[PDB]
């Protein structure tokens, strides 16, 4: 399909279920994961 | 949410020392 003819549909940034299905339920997971794991944002979050 | 991860970390701990 990338070679090929693509129609597509411009996001709205009024509906919500949009920027929802944009947002990775996955990619979260591993980025606050990653964020967790980060030795810097857990003493921060000691001092918190 | 990030003190209840330490916490669910920690009770894993708990568990597997036990």
């Amino acid at each position: 399909f990338s070679d090929a003819r693509e129609k597509k549909k411009p996001k709205k940034d009024s509906s919500l279920s949009a920027v929802l299905n944009s947002i990775d339920v996955k990619y979260q997971m591993w980025k606050l994961g990653v964020v967790f794991t980060d030795n810097s944002f857990l003493y921060l979050a000691w001092y918190m | 949410t990030l003190l209840h991860f330490v916490a669910s970390v920690f009770r894993g701990f708990f568990r597997i020392i036990c």
